[PDB]
């Protein structure tokens, strides 16, 4: 009954700032721009400092003119309105946003730790234990942000930051949206697809959930349930509805498994009259304390190394890009509410 | 092993989300 009040709270602030969205809260030359830590279809983000606090910050860099091409308009309003909004221990903090002639900018908190990616391919994969600590976290962020009406559709591990307490920051709202019906956009990664998605169904929040067990999968295997070397295969196998666990998979973690990775949607735990608590209940969570883990008093399985400030050690090298703004306003009314 | 058979695909890194 305490996690309902606790929900009905965040909800009521989620709202506030749902309906009146920040806009406009600094510019390019705030920063000084550093190093390119990721990219993406749309589009790159990069460590700055911002001159006025010293604070490092990871900003991401959107071409206002790619995004409509990639005909990623309303999902861009969506990901930056749904992230000003939110706020919760495990979810990445909008800073700033603002945008000028040529790019769509948001300021996030810097997470120096690394993408869980990263941690994952280098070590192969994670003890039980350590994909139940990180798992945790997500079954409580997906809590939260379902009780918004949210979606967030793009669960895996080169989206979660792994911050200097070895807790999870998710990153990437770029797919989220707020719906209370069905929603019909194929979108997300493939490996990480539900089967109604691919399946061109109307779905629901119930794919979080089905993506929350391709997660916990490869984090204790190593490897996806599904991968083949092209998406159409994966998605073969993904709407085969048989899947095969590692032999040191323990019995618990392959049941939990069986219910996540469940095609057959009256089935699929998180989307049942019993809700997440499904999940929280379940033997392989038995351990699982949920208070401490959310006020993160939980002892992390790995701190990752820290070379200072403004350090990207952790993050692998990219290509790096001018920012190039125009002298002309593009796309300026699709993007007026940014 | 299915471990070798990840580690010899084409998707063993950063994987981007489909639009
Ligand atoms: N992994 S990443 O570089 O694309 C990224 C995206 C968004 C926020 C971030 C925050 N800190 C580090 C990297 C971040």
């Amino acid at each position: 009954e305490s996690v309902k009040e606790f929900l009905a709270k965040a909800k009521e602030e989620f709202l506030k700032k749902w309906e009146s969205p920040s806009q406009n809260t600094a510019q390019l030359d705030h920063f000084d721009r550093i190093k390119t830590l990721g990219t993406g279809s749309f589009g790159r983000v990069m460590l700055v400092k911002h001159k006025e606090t010293g604070n490092h910050y990871a900003m991401k860099i959107l071409d206002k003119q790619k995004v409509v091409k990639l005909k990623q308009i309303e999902h861009t309003l969506n990901e930056k309105r749904i992230l000003q909004a939110v706020n919760f221990p495990f979810l990445v903090k909008l800073e700033f946003s603002f945008k000028d002639n040529s790019n769509l900018y948001m300021v996030m908190e810097y997470v120096p730790g690394g993408e869980m990616f990263s941690h994952l391919r280098r070590i192969g994969r994670f003890s039980e234990p350590h994909a139940r600590f990180y798992a945790a976290q997500i079954v409580l962020t997906f809590e939260y942000l379902h009780s918004l009406d949210l979606i967030y559709r793009d669960l895996k591990p080169e989206n979660l930051l792994i911050d200097q307490q070895g807790y999870i920051q998710v990153t990437d709202f770029g797919f989220a949206k707020r719906v209370k019906g069905r929603t019909w956009t194929l979108c997300g990664t493939p490996e990480y697809l539900a089967p109604e998605i691919i399946l061109s169904k109307g779905y629901n929040k119930a794919v979080d959930w089905w993506a929350l067990g391709v997660l916990i999968y490869e984090m204790a295997a190593g490897y996806p349930p599904f991968f083949a070397d092209q998406p159409i295969q994966i998605y073969e196998k993904i709407v085969s509805g048989k899947v095969r666990f590692p032999s040191h998979f323990s019995s618990d973690l392959k049941d939990l498994l069986r219910n996540l990775l469940q095609v057959d949607l009256t089935k699929r735990f998180g989307n049942l009259k019993n809700g997440v608590n499904d999940i929280k209940n379940h033997k392989w969570f038995a351990t699982t304390d949920w208070i401490a883990i959310y006020q993160r008093k939980v002892e992390a399985p790995f701190i990752p190394k820290f070379k200072g400030p403004g350090d990207t050690s952790n993050f692998d090298d990219y290509e790096e890009e001018e920012i190039r703004v125009s002298i002309n306003e593009k796309c300026g009314k699709e993007f007026t509410e940014f | 092993t299915t471990y070798a058979d990840f580690i010899a695909s084409g998707r063993t890194g950063r994987r981007n989300a489909i639009h």
